[PDB]
DNA sequence: CCCTGGAGAATCCCGGTGCCGAGGCCGCTCAATTGGTCGTAGACAGCTCTAGCACCGCTTAAACGCACGTACGCGCTGTCCCCCGCGTTTTAACCGCCAAGGGGATTACTCCCTAGTCTCCAGGCACGTGTCAGATATATACATCCTGTG
DNA sequence: CACAGGATGTATATATCTGACACGTGCCTGGAGACTAGGGAGTAATCCCCTTGGCGGTTAAAACGCGGGGGACAGCGCGTACGTGCGTTTAAGCGGTGCTAGAGCTGTCTACGACCAATTGAGCGGCCTCGGCACCGGGATTCTCCAGG
């Protein structure tokens, strides 16, 4: 067998059937949204360091991601973004 | 060894004060010491420089570039005065754009026929670059509480210069503390008095003012000019201007300066934005009662008019000057508005009708520390300050604006203070330093 | 009788003068009461250094001589000498604004 | 009740400034409409700008904007500005 | 004895890894040391806008009688939303077309 | 008989194109080009399938948006048809 | 190999242009893209081979190639 | 005893801080280990390209006639020379100026 | 005293005096210069990052700046760099 | 000269097919769980020095409004060549299948390279100093454009 | 239509002033010499995947030519909006009160959370298999477009 690969596709898959309960995607769509999870992840994480770097701070922090997603997402999509993360925060810190 | 007049002098037989400023200056220059004539008007300090000019000119010769800083607004009058009385001395003036000043310098100050000049500070930091080669013999500064503060373009150039001798005229000399004073004399005296300065005050301070300093009060001067009469007058301020307050002291509207929101917030609300009505803006009795003070003064105006005449309104903020004016208007009363913003014609010709014979003029409102040492008032009775400034050497000044020797009845002032306010400790401070200038000066 | 310049000598003196010099064209004032009404909307009781104030004005001369020149390319390309808003907007949206 | 506000700060960009941008680009003849035009183009750079500043500046829990904010906004932008830092 | 092992994804609700998140965060150089809400703040983010981007996906594949989403049905819902495409302004979708554009001058009288 | 107008045909093929999301370039003679253009680099050069066809969307991608970019400057210049001196100018207002 | 820059034919520029959303083409356009397309590809391929040569391989691969264009700013989903 | 101490710049025969630029490699978060001839020859790039700029700029100085060097004479030499041009395509210098371009049209005739 | 920051000023001048024996140089001349620096740094070591990071290795070497060397810069520059960075490595491994 | 008819395309609806997505099972590696520890950030006090806000001069440059006239943008005409649409023939792409080998990808070894410490000291930064390069002013001399007139 | 004169703008020198760049010294902290241990990478070797080369047939696509309409482009005329000068008018720019408290930076100290290490077991990735979806083909409804009256 080949050497294992990493993949979002699981998760994508399970957002998929919360969004829409009877909706299949297809191979190079899933390739796709692979490819765009990481650029995201590539961009904010970028962002973040350069963050910490600027202040020099040697920690990546909620507050550095925060930061980060409002520098990058536009507009609406960085509001909605920043209050879902709090709320995984505090949940995450509630619940543990 | 100048007890009178000499005779040199045209149109002048002197009322012994300038001979006395004379004579000290004298004995003064022959011990090598250059002080401060602290003489605050209408004692001649003019008189007295023109005097020692023209002893210097007619007496062992000692001709030389003079030297006369003054407010540009005392530049006429002080040609003026050199030529109606000391002729014999020569004066000239530095005045106008670069092509005229040019063009001046190089008719005259270059080939230096010249006897005395006559210049404004904004002119000499302009013209510093050709103000150095000369050779300076003695140099007059009027109203020294402008090089008052160490550093500053006009205090460098100004103790940049070579001078013999230094001759300052000044009403004021101490305004806030020791600092200025001894500003003046290290200016006076770089070598004696580079020391930064009941035994290490008072007793010291009198002991280094009594050689280099000669003063003479007009209250003691004059003997005449009845005194003042002050009123202090409480304010209690209006439940929206106490919001207002606390939410300024607990915290989307500007907020840079604590000190100066509550400052305007107790005088009047609607210089804030929205503390107004709606579209209507219509002037009944809403400026009246949302402002305590504002009541008070809406309670006096109608005193005003059905007692005496002439008062005058003193403000330090535009804003608070232009409501009262709209408030004038809206009681149907005539009104006078004098202030920086307001041009030197339109300000003579308001002082004119002001002071012309039968006029309805009732309201006069001056801005304290607007224009300078000019607008002799004499006819004035009533002297009413909205707020008072941090000198009390300022509010000196307003208060004698009106209190002439022109004026031959005792006038009134009336003030009107704020309660649980930091107008308690601005009255303080003033009062203080007014207790303290009296104490050391005025005896 | 008196005399008087055709109607473009001044206009490409004075571009070969603003063209040779390297000063600012705006004025300090009025372009820092700008940024400052700018950042209250975003965020009020804001402090500005000098220096952030000189930063933003020399980034907007770069951009704003840049957008000139796409857009005195565009009005000469439709056969023009004088630009206009189409001229602007043909430039932003090719640029990608 | 006597107040004249003055002016908006965007028509302080005035039209001989402008006018001199549009010298120092290499333009010879203007029409009327483009001084609005750029009025609002300078508002939408400078709005980008500074939102990128003020959010550098409130995350280094700093109240005041700073030369370096400015020069980490226009990198962010692609504007890479010299001379600053 | 040892308690039952719990995700952290499953401690904050989340349908994207904690964990991995976590070890690219850690394995990438981006600092020295990495918060514990960092992983949790960022995969929350991701989840979103995968979510959001699905969501618009799967409305254009309804609205043209499929079920399969496609590069296709993923560049309409890119280019059709403003937002997203002044986040994905410079990125060419494989196999995506372009929407339907044609100019009114070139359109017959 | 019968001729369509000078046109027609022409708005049908656009609105055809524009509808599919296939290639438009063939598939061999682009390959053979890429073989070409990678000669002067290096010699002997292997190729993967995926390589050829990414290199092939981003050439279709790029040359599209050029073309919309070169009507958009024919329509400023009040014609409907494109030239060079439009393609010129797009390539010289994007900066390359 | 060489004159395969001609195999990028009329057809296929006209079918492109379409997509683009233009309607009438003049006959000089063709040489012009023709080189378009080669400055992209020079550019393209050159940063490719030199990933490849960094690499230490003989082949060319759809990661160096999304690589590349990801270094000139147009990133291409879809490939890995 | 020991050895008298050389630096790595002058061992290498440069004039650049092989040191300093081994440190700010080290912290800068790029990888967690780093050779030993990579600073020397990012240095040595560095001073390549720091001598091309600054000769370019000296020469425009001089034939403006001058002895200083100013961000004018930097942005005359940094365009006017194609490759530096495509290096600092996205590049603003502080009062710079703009390179005279009048075009032919805007010419009297 | 006041704190300390660092900056190529004085590397800066030794090349100057070096290709030009007497041309001085300004302030704001000296802190683009130092900007430029500090940004080429910046590019060079991120590519380097990046490729290691791509090639699955840690540690960035002579041949990962040269490749970036070559994919940043354009042509005559990237190949005189990377001679004269090849002559300094040379001499560093020589007789030292 | 809008209205009408022929044709061409586009569209919709079934019917049979092929395959790709979706589900289920196995092994394992990476994440979860505890436990100990050490820097890193939080928190707090002190200095201080720069940025605010409401007036008050004073000066000078840049705006602001204005009238006139003149190129210039804009619309209309007319020619004419070029591009388009269609039928035909040739070409090569495309699709299956097959064979061979290069080269990518993995694993095991082993060593040489780099990280981490500790002294020791010198290169670099800050602070204070002084001469000169550059800006400016003023007065020539030169070059450019515009208008009138033979 | 061309030349010559005149007005204006500009290049060019010399003399002054000034504030910054170039330079020196002292102190310090981080770079350098000398040493060690561990593990990442260079090398060798092997498997099998994938690329390349080849052939044959088919048919979609490209090339070629021809006839004709429409659109580019030159030219002409108009009437208007912008550039060039001028006389007023703000307002920027600078320099002063007059107070300020406030925010940024340095030093010190301490707690807590992130790291490291060992262990253990669900969570995933890879391998299969099978059925619903998309696709291809055929057959029968509109919808647009172009002459022609
Ligand atoms: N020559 C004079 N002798 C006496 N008193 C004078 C003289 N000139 C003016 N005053 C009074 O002094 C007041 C102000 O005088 P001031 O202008 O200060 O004199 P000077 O110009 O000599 O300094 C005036 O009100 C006037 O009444």
């Amino acid at each position: 067998r080949k050497t294992r690969k990493e993949s979002y596709a699981i998760y994508v898959y399970k957002v998929l059937k919360q969004v829409h309960p009877d909706t299949g995607i297809s191979s190079k769509a899933m390739s796709i949204m692979n490819s765009f999870v990481n650029d995201v992840f590539e961009r904010i994480a970028g962002e973040a360091s350069r963050l910490a770097h600027y202040n020099k701070r040697s920690t990546i922090t909620s507050r550095e991601i925060q930061t980060a997603v409002r520098l990058l997402l536009p507009g609406e999509l960085a509001k909605h973004a920043v209050s879902e993360g709090t709320k995984a925060v505090t949940k995450y810190t509630s619940a543990k | 060894t100048f007890e009178d007049s000499p005779s040199y002098v045209k149109w002048g037989k002197l009322r012994d004060y300038q001979v006395r400023g004379l004579n000290w200056l004298i004995s003064l220059y022959e011990n090598g010491i250059n002080g401060i004539l602290a003489d605050e008007m209408g004692l001649g300090k003019t008189l007295q420089t023109i005097s020692l000019l023209g002893y210097m000119k007619h007496y062992r010769n000692i001709p030389g570039p003079h030297m006369v800083l003054v407010p540009k607004s005392t530049l006429h009058n002080w040609m003026s005065e050199f030529k109606r009385w000391v002729p014999t001395l020569r004066s000239v003036c530095l005045i106008g754009d670069k092509e005229q000043r040019a063009a001046f310098v190089r008719d005259v100050l270059l080939p230096g026929e010249w006897d005395v000049c006559v210049t404004s500070y904004e002119m000499l930091i302009k013209e510093k670059s050709v103000f150095k080669k000369f050779n300076w013999r003695y140099l007059v500064i009027d109203e020294a509480h402008r090089i008052k503060n160490e550093k500053s373009k006009l205090s460098e150039i100004v103790r940049e210069f070579k001078t013999t001798n230094r001759l300052l005229l000044t009403g004021t000399p101490l305004q806030n503390n020791l600092h200025e004073l001894w500003s003046l004399l290290n200016f006076l005296l770089p070598d004696v008095f580079n020391s930064a300065d009941d035994q290490k005050l008072v007793e010291r301070l009198h002991m280094v003012l009594r050689p280099f300093l000669l003063r003479r009060i007009k209250a003691d001067v004059e003997k005449s000019l009845p005194p003042k009469k002050e009123v202090k007058i409480y304010v209690g301020l209006s439940k929206m201007q106490r919001e207002w307050y606390t939410r300024i002291l607990m915290k989307k509207m500007r907020l840079l300066n604590i000190l100066m929101q509550l400052r305007k917030c107790c005088n009047h609300p609607y210089l804030f934005d929205g503390a107004e009505p709606g579209p209507p803006y219509t002037t009944d009795m809403h400026l009246v009662t949302n402002s305590g003070k504002m009541v008070v003064l809406d309670k006096l105006l109608p005193k005003l008019k059905e007692q005496g005449s002439r008062v005058l309104i003193f403000s330090q903020m535009t804003r608070v000057l232009d409501i009262l004016e709209d408030y004038c208007m809206w009681r149907n009363y005539e009104y006078c508005r004098l202030d920086g913003q307001t041009p030197h014609d339109e300000r003579q010709d308001s002082i004119n009708a002001y002071n012309e014979p039968n006029s309805t003029k009732f309201v006069f409102m001056l801005s304290t520390r607007a224009g300078g040492l000019g607008i002799n008032l004499a006819t004035a009775d009533v002297v009413i300050l909205y707020d008072s400034d941090w000198n009390p050497q300022v509010d000196l000044q307003a208060m004698d604006r009106a209190h002439r020797i022109g004026q031959t009845k005792t006038v009134r002032v009336f003030r009107f203070i704020t309660d649980n306010t930091v107008e308690e400790r601005i009255v303080e401070r003033a009062e203080m330093k007014l207790r303290l200038d009296s104490i050391v000066i005025q005896q | 009788k008196p005399h008087r310049y055709r109607p473009g000598t001044v206009a490409l003196r004075e571009i070969r003068r603003y063209q040779k010099s390297t000063e600012l064209l705006i004025r300090k004032l009025p372009f820092q009461r700008l940024v400052r009404e700018i950042a209250q909307d975003f965020k009020t009781d804001l402090r500005f250094q000098s220096s952030a104030v000189m930063a933003l004005q020399e980034a907007s001369e770069a951009y704003l001589v840049g957008l000139f020149e796409d857009t005195n390319l565009c009005a000469i390309h439709a056969k023009r000498v004088t630009i206009m808003p189409k001229d602007i907007q043909l430039a932003r949206r090719i640029r990608g604004e | 009740r006597h107040r004249k506000v003055l002016r908006d700060n965007i028509q302080g960009i005035t039209k001989p400034a402008i006018r001199r941008l549009a010298r120092r680009g290499g333009v010879k003849r203007i029409s009327g409409l483009i001084y609005e035009e750029t009025r609002g183009v300078l508002k939408v750079f400078l709005e980008n700008v500074i939102r990128d500043a003020v959010t550098y500046t409130e995350h280094a829990k700093r109240k005041t904007v700073t030369a370096m904010d400015v020069v980490y906004a226009l990198k962010r932008q692609g504007r890479t500005l010299y001379g600053f830092g | 004895t040892r308690a039952k092992a719990k995700t952290r994804s499953s401690r904050a609700g989340l349908q994207f890894p904690v964990g991995r998140v976590h070890r690219l965060l850690r394995k990438g150089n981006y600092a020295e040391r990495v918060g514990a809400g960092a992983p949790v703040y960022l995969a929350a983010v991701l989840e979103y806008l995968t979510a959001e981007i699905l969501e618009l996906a799967g409305n254009a594949a309804r609205d043209n009688k499929k079920t399969r989403i496609i590069p296709r049905h993923l560049q309409l819902a890119v280019r059709n939303d403003e937002e997203l495409n002044k986040l994905l302004g410079r990125v060419t979708i494989a196999q995506g077309g372009v929407l339907p554009n044609i100019q009114s001058v070139l359109l017959p009288k």
